[PDB]
């Protein structure tokens, strides 16, 4: 359970992404729906999750509490299916809710890119890539999904 | 049904990093499942 990001495999095709901190694994919840996962030869087990935020954690409580400041640009660590670890700079979007305004990121990858970390300056995860919105012109566009911590 | 992990990287900012993708502004409703949709 070292602290890095990791793909999430099922045997193989990758299903996902995600990111260990503390020594809780941190995922979109549509990547494992909340099935135990196996790190080398051991189980991760859920602990918490939630279906409307679309997230999950193993091992512990989500620890991942960093917020975007509203202003800066960010980093997507996108880790896609068959592809090295790659960071790509943007400048998040606003998803306007009634409950209020999201970060958002216009950026496209493949379905198994979900669970990839966005990233402040500080390199703190910000929030995961892959729960969001298809534009008109069949782009997508990603929340900056964080939990609490 | 294996569901397994495998480290991929460490997680670091990267200095001159390409810069892409634009910045909009939606209007999005979220539903109880978790699903994002325009708000036409
Ligand atoms: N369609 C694209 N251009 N790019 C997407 C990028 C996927 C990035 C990772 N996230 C996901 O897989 C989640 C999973 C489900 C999480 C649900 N709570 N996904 C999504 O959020 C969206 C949700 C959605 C769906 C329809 C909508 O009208 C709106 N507002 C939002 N789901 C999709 O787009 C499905 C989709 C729709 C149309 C075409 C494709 C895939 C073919 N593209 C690919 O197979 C790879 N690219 C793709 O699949």
């Amino acid at each position: 359970t070292t602290d890095g990001v990791y793909r999430v495999m099922t045997r193989s095709t990758q299903v996902g992404v995600g990111v260990m901190q503390e020594g809780v694994f941190h995922t979109m919840w549509h990547v494992t729906k909340g099935a135990a996962l196996r790190s080398g030869e051991g189980r991760l087990d859920p602990y918490w999750g939630d279906v409307k935020q679309d997230l999950v954690s193993y091992c512990g409580p989500w620890k991942l509490d960093a917020a975007w400041d509203g202003l800066s640009e960010v980093q997507l660590l996108a880790v896609p299916p068959g592809e090295r670890a790659k960071n790509i700079q943007t400048l998040p979007g606003i998803f306007k809710t009634k409950d209020g305004d999201i970060g958002a990121v216009a950026l496209d990858y493949p379905a198994g890119t979900s669970g990839s970390p966005i990233l402040d300056k500080c390199g703190r995860v910000i929030g995961l890539y892959g729960n969001g919105v298809v534009i008109k012109n069949g782009s997508y566009v990603s929340a900056i999904t964080q939990g609490k911590r | 049904v294996d569901m397994y992990i495998e480290r991929a990287g460490d997680i670091t900012w990267e200095k001159d990093a390409e810069v892409t993708g634009n910045s909009p502004r939606l209007d999005v409703a979220l539903d109880e499942s978790g699903d994002f949709s325009l708000v036409e």
